[PDB]
């Protein structure tokens, strides 16, 4: 995963030292990039602060801007600082602060400072106003490449879930079709979640297909 | 207290409009195109005069009117739009000293432009944005080149002919973009190498995401 | 006897062997979901606090969410939760979610502080889940339950040869015509859900009350 965190962690070192504003690292729930953009975000030496999605919605109205302006306010006065938000009428005032945040960084730039990390647990809805360079812009899918990084980053992610030793990774990587590992991670979570009334201690090899038969 | 920038010949209108507003503005108004469909009560009569009314207290101020097209009609879709209009009639050729008030409009075709509206005093000055001519890009380059720092070797051939179809705006992003991706690894001077790197990469980036 | 055993090994054994969880592989489970017709509710709970092993916890209803003079609600669910962690992990009971799920700006502090609380890793966030409801209409958990929740199954529908259990439990009735045989009760009704044997208690029931 570090084709896709590669241009993310440059492009927030970058300006301590225009830088992208909106990165797309997107893919399905349970992917574990919070626990590596964290996990890098540390190494990144500058200051954490959190920030979620279902925060700009409150019970109040206009506090989507008030969020935004004061994360900007915060942001725009202090150092450059990670933050980090997941799952991306009141969308026609999201809309309004949107146009006006690149109403902001088009029509003017003072946006040599901190970003806007975003990232969203499925991709079926997208609106087609997110294309431009400041907008959304790099959209990295599940990585190409074999089994291999699946089972790097999934046994990172899965230190404290052992594997029997009988495992080829070819016939679970051959069958996941329009599938990613995030998915197979659930697989694991409902295997591991059964394997107490299989008996068995140790996490089998058929536990695999049976799980991804069984949630997929 | 009003101009026109239409762009028939192609893209651009609002990229070199949006430049030289870029370049220069004043106190931030933006009327965005969803503010106005309204489909409540149509009571927009008094968000306009509360808007403008704001922009009565504030002295100095400019009002972006982008994409007028779709709100130019010479059903109910377009009555509450006329009503906008009158309202614009009646709001500043009103009975009121609304002379350092300014806005900008944008448009698509110079056809449907309301020929009431287009009556001199709505419009003083108009500008038919043209396609980028490559000796407005020489010079639009060569004026955003100066206070970003080069190497001693210029080569400006490549970034004219490297990039095509874009503006002031876009040229200076791109320009700037590279001066910031050469600026990463902290060198004083910025070699062209990640010029055309950077302007090439970038300027395909913009050529595919330009929507 | 399948379903008994999969919200049992959530109940029981968490407690008393810790340490099978831990070195078990994944993590020890979360919970069950308990939903559809009411049927005989709540008594499998009971007949859980019966099977209590060293202290009693508190339950709590859906109905004490929602009160007047709204703002209590979250200090209630604060200090309930307060009390959980002043008696070493407590159990916690949530009976009736429908009340409050589904999503009234006043109620979506008290539910959104709910979930914010549940999928909060604050006080602790591996206890014990547990929700027994009525209808499954319920969209917001419906989309917020995968974060932490999981296991979901039917409320009590069992196989074939699970059914005596429940008419074990059930076998507190009346009376069928006499104290000969429980089996005679217990056995000669296949094929009828957790709920639709509350239908046979109640409409076979009311038929051996209307034979005079």
């Amino acid at each position: 995963l570090d084709k896709q965190i590669q241009e993310l962690v440059e492009a927030i070192v970058l300006p301590m030292n225009q830088p992208p504003k909106g990165v797309l690292m997107y893919g399905p729930p349970g992917t574990g990039k919070t626990l590596l953009a964290r996990a890098c975000a540390a190494q990144t030496k500058a200051t954490f602060l959190k920030l979620a999605g279902p925060q700009l919605v409150q019970m109040f109205i206009g506090d989507g801007a008030k969020l935004v302006r004061d994360a900007f306010a915060l942001a725009k006065e202090k150092a450059p600082s990670i933050i980090f938000i997941d799952e991306l009428a009141g969308d026609r005032e999201v809309q309004r602060t949107m146009l006006e945040l690149l109403n902001q960084l088009d029509g003017f730039q003072p946006n040599t400072q901190v970003k806007v990390i975003a990232a969203t647990n499925r991709v079926d809805i997208l609106d087609p106003a997110l294309l431009r360079s400041g907008r959304l812009d790099r959209k990295i899918e599940f990585p190409m490449p074999n089994e291999e990084a699946r089972a790097r980053i999934m046994q990172i992610h899965s230190r404290k879930m052992n594997v029997s030793p009988d495992v080829n990774y070819e016939e679970l990587a051959r069958c996941t079709d329009d599938f990613n590992g995030a998915q197979c991670k659930a697989v694991c979570v409902e295997a591991g979640m059964i394997a107490l009334r299989r008996g068995a201690t140790e996490l089998t090899h058929e536990d695999y297909m049976e799980g991804i038969l069984e949630v997929q | 207290k009003g101009c026109l920038l239409y762009g028939p010949p192609g893209t651009g209108k609002t990229l070199l409009a949006r430049a030289v507003a870029s370049q220069l503005d004043c106190n931030f108004l933006k009327v965005v195109s969803s503010s106005i469909v309204d489909k409540y009560i149509g009571e927009s009569a008094r968000l306009i005069r509360e808007m403008f009314n704001y922009a009565r207290d504030h002295q100095p101020c400019i009002i972006f009117m982008d994409e007028i097209d779709a709100i130019g009609g010479r059903t109910s879709a377009d009555r509450e739009i006329q009503r906008t209009l009158m309202e614009l009639l009646n709001q500043m050729d009103g009975f009121d000293t609304l002379h350092r008030v300014k806005m900008i409009m944008a448009t698509n075709r110079p056809d449907t432009l309301d020929p009431a509206l287009l009556r001199p005093g709505r419009l003083d000055r108009k500008i038919h944005i043209d396609l980028p001519n490559e000796q407005a890009r020489l010079d639009i380059l060569k004026i955003h080149a100066g206070p970003i720092t080069k190497h001693g070797e210029i080569d400006y051939e490549a970034i004219v002919k490297l990039s095509d179809g874009f503006n002031g705006a876009d040229l200076r992003n791109v320009c700037t973009e590279a001066g910031m991706f050469a600026i990463r690894a902290d060198h004083d001077f910025v070699v062209q190498e990640d010029f055309m790197k950077a302007v090439r990469k970038v300027a395909d980036s913009k050529k595919l995401e330009s929507k | 006897k399948e379903q008994i055993e999969k919200l049992r090994e959530v109940v029981e054994t968490p407690l008393l062997h810790p340490e099978r969880f831990v070195n078990l592989g994944i993590e020890p489970p979360k919970g069950v979901l308990l939903f559809g017709p009411p049927g005989t509710g709540k008594t499998l709970c009971a007949r859980a606090v019966a099977n209590r092993t060293d202290a009693c916890f508190i339950r709590v209803i859906g109905s004490e969410l929602v009160q007047k003079y709204v703002g209590e609600g979250a200090r209630m669910v604060r200090e309930l939760f307060e009390m959980a962690r002043t008696k070493k992990a407590c159990l916690i009971f949530f009976d009736e979610i429908d009340a409050i799920g589904g999503a009234d700006n006043e109620v979506q502090r008290t539910m959104l502080e709910l979930i914010n609380q549940l999928d909060g890793f604050d006080p602790r966030g591996n206890i014990k889940v547990l929700m027994a409801t009525n209808r499954p209409d319920t969209l917001d958990p419906a989309l917020m339950r995968p974060g932490r929740l999981d296991r979901k199954i039917e409320f009590s529908l069992p196989d074939l040869e699970g059914r005596t259990h429940i008419f074990k439990i059930h076998a507190r009735s009346m009376s069928v015509e006499r104290d000969i045989r429980f089996e005679l009760l217990a056995r000669l009704c296949p094929n009828s859900t957790g709920a639709e044997i509350r239908s046979v208690c109640t409409e076979a029931g009311m038929f051996a009350i209307r034979a005079r």
